[PDB]
């Protein structure tokens, strides 16, 4: 099973997110602290 | 085949494209000399000279 789904998930990249697909796709880090300041920030993290 | 650079590449990437083979030369070559395309000669002019 863990061979047959990183397989898939190689196959389609679109999988891991804007981040972790590259062609202009930030780092985990960059993405998580992003993240981060999303959440502090609302207008961001709410529907408002 | 990458279009993302502003040159084409070739690189092995998971996502594929598709290749046409085309043949050049066959195993049979028929004896030799019998000049075939894409070989490097001397063109020589008189008796060997």
């Amino acid at each position: 099973n863990a061979n047959v789904v990183v397989r898939l998930l190689i196959r389609r990249p679109e999988c891991f997110g804007p981040a972790l697909r590259g062609e202009g796709g930030n780092g985990l880090l960059a993405a998580m602290e992003e993240a981060i300041k999303i959440a502090e920030d609302p207008s961001r993290d709410g529907p408002s | 085949l990458s279009y993302g650079n502003g040159s084409l590449h070739v690189d092995a990437a998971f996502q594929q494209t598709l290749w046409s083979v085309a043949p050049i030369s066959s195993g049979s070559e028929a004896a030799q000399g019998y000049l075939i395309g894409g070989d490097v000669l001397r063109l020589l002019h008189g008796h060997m000279d």
